[PDB]
RNA sequence: CCUCUGCCCGCCUUUCCAC
RNA sequence: GUGGAAAGGCGGGCAGAGGC
């Protein structure tokens, strides 16, 4: 089951839900994607379903950990208000992306205790993509993260989180 | 039989959410505009709570008004939860799925009901159309600017669960239009309308409310009459009864027919 | 139009029969032949074996003349009768050498007919003469021009004026409970309701003496109470109507007010796939007469056995919203030799369309398949709109692959109609798990999650939705199977209000 | 030949596809409006003597559709002798229920050569609910109306062969009045409205004795292979009598059609268009 | 029939609150190909006719001289006496609802209502003089539908028992508030004496609709439509005869219906008054 | 984030055709 | 000399009741 049923695109999206609800099998199989996503520093380097396939592996890498929702929401309810200003409102959201990276730095500095490797799983994968929005437009090269924004949120409920 | 038209008394003004304001939908979000992402009071939700409070007011007074408004000889104060009849001598005579409501069954019974002539009736065969229309009330202009500049318009309130609420102090624009269809009884229908608004300033609006999510408070800007002559000619020749620093508990108070002397001047 | 009730439609189908049996029983009588000559007579299309004399062909050309002139005064070119005949030899009644001479001599006759249904009324000699008749009113129910008024007041509402031949088909359509057949006799005689091209037809009711030279008897081979001088014509008709508590046939309303769930009028229309290529390997006239009765008997007599629910051994387990009742509410409008048009509740016309395919598959050896259109309609929908939809919706479930049930993306790689085993395997799985107490938001949003897929954003959206309740056992492969779940959801939603 | 393909780019629903007696009835009501009674009669006399308009047929983005000739209905088996007996049943029925054909396939069907049919019909027929409301109490009396709703880039067009001094004199003015006034019923809900374009269409044909028609003729002699049309419309609030017209694709033999005139008790008289629109066609032996 | 010219009015209908024009989880009507919503022309014509018959019904006394045949009706509905053409104003029973439709061409030429919207009666009938086209979305809002935004919403409304506070909710679909439409209204100048009146009456009834509601619920907030004109062009009889772009254009890109009904009626239509 | 509710009631074509 | 002419899919209906 360890790196055998789980494959690239859509092999074990339905069978890995019972294994995550295990300890040593997911500690080494899901560690390769969390490093390849770190090596995926270019966000829009995947026009196919590679993001949605990697979204299952990252949410499985967030399944055994905590991932409290009250720290999740404010980072992502700010990501909508950037999008709500895309709709003929603004064209430069440069002043808010500094505050967007500050809320994730404030999040990993507040959750102390048994939630270290949880929020550092959160701190690992997104910072290759959270540098990309500064020197890039919004009509491309942000929206593709806005799909992968909720892609990891949803399967994390499906493997038994919340 | 005999629907006429004489004008449209237009009540504008601004709703003040004194406490936080929660009108939900389906982590428990208040309804927002899908376009601008901003909350609003629906006119469906405001016309109901203006009718919820006024029917209960009429529910306690069915004896002493059947000489002023006839066809209240049909009703005795009660409901029809005790026995499944759509129409018996009880005031709440509409099945309306599992919860009863007062709806007169006909045009000419509802022509003399003080409730169903104002908020509108429904019936098999003949039915009676509403006379007030209540637009959906959005945020004002100056609270757009607070949303443009990062001031909070919403907040999550952990109750272990979160009831989101429109943050207190926020203001909405509400427009109420009354259709003058008969000159003999317009005074009552403007008095019975503001009676229903005085009850809303003591009750609440939307959400839990018994935990303090209400305290809605009206701030009037303009009454306008708009006679039939205004529609034929575009000139702004309509009556403007300003009550800009008045309260709903002062307009309907003695101070009413001093404000409404110029609606007489057109009849 | 919307003014004609179901008892009228059920009497239109039973009056195209008598037009068909009036023509055949004038060929048999003026040629001296017997009803052993009628090889088949099945839904308008009948074949007769006769002799080749210059006296027989002289009589057929009066029958083809008087039948078409009848079918033109009565119905202004809505219905035409094409009759042709091929002089065959004796050696063409069977296989010779290696080539089938019988099917070769019967495709020479199918072409005479094909070339005749093009030329639709070429024996009137005033077909294109625009003689200007005056004062033409117009029937509401069917649409017929009628000259100089002369429209009888309708027996339903005497404030509306119908044509005379719909006051017959109301009275006939009212007698259909009692009617044990028809006596066929001279056109000017007592009791004749309807007229065919040649004869006039009395209704032989139940308590009543039969009159007529020839007595057609519906659905029995027993000449029970016929005079010993008459002629016995047995003829079979598929006739299951749900009754009302009156003595009568149940209404479009009164059927559909007994469907469990939302109240709809279910309309099914379907016919046997590739039938004409079945009858071309029949190489002798004893072998075509065999293959033509057995297909006719299925649709006449082994369909009313199915609506009874008999022989669910040979049917088995079918998609059933409720267990099949004792007295179903299904009206069989028209049941032809190779096709049928049945209406009823949406609930039970759904189970019947799998209780028919499954029994036909065993009635043959499997080597002939069906094709069904299915319809869901409001009760007070007119017929011409309803049937033109379902005839197209049967044609939709045909030109794809011709073996496909219709039940309820602009590329060209999809197709609307479920195949038979496909829908019966989707129903074995998805339906016994969800038939979740009043959790319809789980179900109705999932159809809207589905309708982004037509427009893989849907996968995680279903994943949170199945998760934020806790439904993981339900629909594991749903997180293309999102395309083929629309059949099972949209039906079971209608079974619960 | 080389015809004039008048496109009608719709701005809404239509009521039905216009047949060639409701196009000439509309032109006769436009030319009576912008010119007068003394120019309607010079309009009819140019169709009696000369020019021919057809029915209208759908287009969908540079593919023009034309009605299938009934000439290919018998020969179809002898058409399709490069097929096996599993699809010579299933090509044979779709090529017989087919109603329209491309401009490329229609030129093949006249030659008795194999063709394919359109995969997709450029319009849909739908029923839209309409409710009458009492002014005093808003009582609803719902009724159903059926109208033709077109696709994005589809529309309808008719053809015209004749002299050019008729076209600019009586047809191109009338098809600009009809663009703003509409064709067919319910033109006060925006139904039969359209913009208008003009083009040059060429249709190849064989040369033979027989000819398809692309309009509802009211033939003097019996044609070769026909298909009845039994319609009679409306005219200034009087009901026309019904007339046996022949549907497009019917093969006639050297038949000029004919206009029938009626009286109907109007101050003028009514000419029902029934002239044929010949295209030569190659038949089998009957 | 004495055709003179056609006056075309083009403007944008704008939904300030969420429009809902149903079909029978409660769908607004939609194009069967694009799937985008639209406003019909039956539903916009008849809401203007409705609001204007209620307008004339109140004024059956003042208008007896400017409009002949208005002295034959007394204000009310002929519903009480199941006879058509009695002495009341609403005098034709269509099915169950009573509408003013004049009985005869020579009276409907003199009604203010039936002259503009038309009428039907034995011994001929009066065809309407307007053509209200269907109002589709503008291309700015196709290209928000192409862009992936929403264009309809699903609103949830509940009814509540007033004693027990039991809730039984239902959901209406409605078009998103803000959606711009595009209308076109083509008057038909059949007489040249009354063309100003029929345009002032068509703009009167459009001003009633800006304080009434178009379609759906409206008493609960679903109407609030706003009319924004662009350009009124009068097409002369000679323009059709030749196809030369030689027609009067009254240009008003940003004007209301009250700023055009009397503010510019003689200042903008002065060139239309000239050419007849 | 938990507990009941998750659309009712209607009209469903009316009327015109000059012998 | 248009299968036409006239004909608002609407009337009524608080996403709420308890839960720091
Ligand atoms: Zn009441
Ligand atoms: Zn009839
Ligand atoms: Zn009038």
């Amino acid at each position: 089951v360890d790196a055998s049923r789980l494959f690239g695109e859509s092999p074990d999206v339905v069978g890995i839900k019972k294994m995550l609800e295990k300890g040593k099998q997911w500690e080494a199989i899901q560690p390769y994607f969390d490093n390849v996503v770190r090596e995926a520093k270019n966000f829009l380097e995947w026009s196919p379903n590679k993001r949605l396939a990697n979204a299952v592996t990252v949410a499985a890498y967030l399944t055994s950990q905590g991932l409290k929702t009250n720290q999740v929401r404010k980072i992502l309810d700010m990501a909508r208000t950037t999008e709500l200003k895309v709709k003929r409102g603004e064209g430069d959201i440069k002043d808010d992306l500094v505050k967007m990276r500050y809320l994730l730095a404030y999040t990993v500095g507040k959750a102390t205790g048994q939630s270290k490797y949880s929020l550092d799983a959160f701190h690992r994968i997104l910072d290759p993509m959270l540098e990309v929005l500064m020197g890039s437009p919004k009509k491309e090269n942000f929206e593709k993260f806005y799909d992968f924004l909720q892609a990891v949120v949803a399967y994390h409920k499906f493997f038994g989180g919340g | 039989m005999d629907r006429r038209f004489y004008g449209k008394i237009v009540i504008k003004g601004k709703i003040k959410a004194v406490t936080g304001l929660h009108i939900g939908s389906q982590a428990n979000p208040v309804i927002k505009d899908p376009h601008t992402g901003l909350p609003y009071i629906p006119g469906s939700s405001l016309k109901g709570r203006l009718r919820s409070l006024f029917e209960i007011l009429v529910n306690s007074r069915l004896g002493e008004w059947r000489e002023k408004y006839p066809s209240l000889a049909n009703y005795s104060p009660g409901s029809c939860r005790p026995d499944n009849q759509e129409n018996c001598g009880k005031f709440f005579n509409r099945k309306i799925n599992r919860g009863w409501i007062h709806v007169c069954p006909d045009y000419e019974t509802a022509l003399a009901c003080p409730v169903c002539r104002l908020f509108g009736a429904s019936g098999k065969e003949s039915n009676f159309p509403s006379r007030i229309i209540v637009r959906d009330a959005f945020l004002t202009k100056e609270w757009e600017e607070k949303w443009r500049a990062g001031e909070a318009i919403t907040e999550a309130k952990i109750e272990p669960r979160t009831n989101e609420r429109v943050v207190a102090g926020a203001e909405f624009e509400f427009e109420i239009i009354y259709n003058v269809e008969n000159t003999t009884h317009w005074r009552d229908d403007i008095k019975n309308l503001l009676t229903a608004m005085a009850l809303l300033e003591d009750s609440y609006l939307g959400g839990s409310g018994s935990r303090g999510y209400g305290k809605v408070k009206f701030i009037f800007d303009s009454f306008e009459f708009r006679p039939l002559d205004y529609y034929r000619t575009g000139k702004d020749e309509d009556i403007v009864s300003i009550d800009a620093r008045e309260k709903s508990v002062s307009d309907i108070l003695s101070g009413f027919d001093s404000l409404f002397s110029e609606v007489e001047g057109k009849l | 139009s919307g003014k004609g009730t179901l008892k009228y439609l059920r009497a239109r189908s039973a009056y195209l029969e008598l037009i068909g049996w009036d023509v055949v029983l004038e060929i048999l009588s003026r040629l001296g032949l017997t009803r052993a000559n009628v090889v088949f007579n099945a839904g308008g299309h009948f074949m007769i074996i006769a002799q080749n004399t210059p006296d027989a062909v002289k009589e057929l050309e009066e029958i083809r003349a008087k039948a078409v002139e009848w079918l033109y005064r009565e119905f202004e070119s809505d219905l035409y009768l094409a009759i042709e005949w091929e002089p065959v030899s004796g050696r063409e009644f069977g296989r010779e050498g290696g080539k089938n001479l019988f099917a070769e001599a019967r495709k020479r006759l199918k072409h005479k007919l094909t070339v005749r249904k093009l030329k639709r009324f070429g024996e009137i000699k005033g077909l294109f003469e625009h003689g200007h008749t005056e004062r033409l009113a117009e029937c509401p129910v069917c649409g017929r021009e009628l000259p100089e008024g002369k429209l009888e007041p309708s027996a339903s509402d005497p404030e509306t004026k119908v044509c005379p031949t719909c006051n017959r088909l109301v009275s006939l359509g009212g007698n259909l409970p009692k009617l044990l057949g028809f006596g066929r006799t001279a056109k000017n005689d007592a009791g004749v309701l309807v007229e065919g091209p040649f004869s006039g037809f009395v209704p032989y009711l139940q308590g009543g003496r039969p009159v007529g030279e020839q007595i057609l008897v519906k659905n029995t081979l027993n000449p029970g109470e016929i005079p010993e001088s008459a002629q016995f014509v047995p003829y079979f008709v598929a006739d299951y109507f749900k009754k009302d508590p009156k003595g009568g046939v149940a209404t479009f309303e009164e059927l559909s007010m007994a469907s469990t769930g939302t109240r709809r009028l279910g309309v099914m229309k379907g016919d046997v796939d590739r039938l004409g290529e079945f009858f071309s390997s029949m190489d002798s006239p004893s072998k075509l007469a065999t293959a033509s009765r057995f297909m006719d008997y299925f649709f006449k007599g082994y369909i009313g056995a199915i609506i009874e629910g008999k022989f669910g051994y040979i049917i088995g387990d079918v998609p059933s919203l409720r267990d099949w009742p004792e007295e179903p509410d299904i009206v069989v409008v028209y049941a032809g030799g190779d096709d049928f048009f049945i209406v009823g509740a949406w609930d039970q016309i759904f189970e019947l369309a799998f209780r028919v395919r499954r029994a036909f598959n065993a009635y043959t050896g499997g080597k002939l398949t069906l094709s069904v259109g299915l319809g869901y309609f409001d009760e007070r929908t007119p017929i011409y709109r309803m049937a033109d939809v379902v005839s197209e919706r049967l044609d939709t479930a045909k030109d794809e692959g011709r073996n496909r049930v219709f039940v309820v993306p602009l590329d060209g790689k999809h197709k609307l109609s479920y195949e038979w085993n496909h829908y019966e395997e989707l129903w074995r799985t998805y339906a016994p798990r969800i038939y979740l107490e009043s959790k319809k938001g789980l179900l109705w949003k999932l159809l809207e999650i589905r309708e982004l897929y037509v427009r893989v954003r849907w996968a995680y959206l279903t994943a949170y939705l199945l998760g934020r309740h806790g439904l993981s056992d339900l629909f594991p492969e749903l997180v293309q199977p999102v395309y083929w779940v629309d059949g099972v959801l949209k039906i079971v939603l209608m079974a619960v209000r | 030949p080389k015809f004039i393909a008048v496109k009608l780019i719709p701005k809404g629903p239509f009521r039905d596809i216009p047949r060639a007696d409701t196009l000439f009835g509309a032109i006769g009501n436009a030319i009576s409006a912008i010119h007068g009674q003394s120019a309607v009669e010079e309009l009819v006399d140019a169709f009696v003597g000369g020019a021919r308009i057809s029915s209208a047929f759908p287009y969908s983005g540079d593919t023009y559709y034309l009605p299938k000739p009934l000439s290919v209905e018998p020969a179809l088996e002898g058409i399709l002798t490069g097929l096996d007996e599993e699809e010579r049943y299933t090509t044979a029925k779709r090529l017989r229920k087919a109603k329209y054909l491309d401009l490329k396939n229609f030129e093949l069907a006249l030659r008795l050569r194999p063709f394919t049919i359109p995969e997709e019909i450029p319009y849909a027929r739908v029923d839209v609910p309409r409710v009458v409301l009492d002014r005093v109490t808003q009582d609803s009396s719902i009724y159903f109306w059926e109208e033709i709703r077109f696709r994005e880039k589809s529309g309808v067009y008719f053809l015209y062969s004749g002299p050019r001094e008729v076209f600019d004199g009586y047809i191109a003015p009338a098809m600009r009045f009809l663009g703003d006034t509409g064709i067919g019923g319910k033109s006060t809900w925006g139904a039969g409205l359209f913009e208008v374009e003009f083009h040059e269409m060429k249709i190849d044909a064989p040369g033979s004795e027989y000819s398809v028609t692309l309009s509802n003729a009211l033939p003097t002699k019996t044609p070769v292979l026909w298909r009845l049309l039994r319609k009679g419309g409306w005219s200034f609030g009087r009901r026309k009598p019904r007339m046996t017209f022949i549907a497009e694709g019917s093969i006639v033999k050297n038949d000029p059609g004919g206009m029938e005139r009626l009286e109907l008790g109007l101050s003028h008289e009514v000419y029902v268009y029934g002239l044929t629109f010949p295209l030569g066609v190659e038949l089998p032996e009957g």
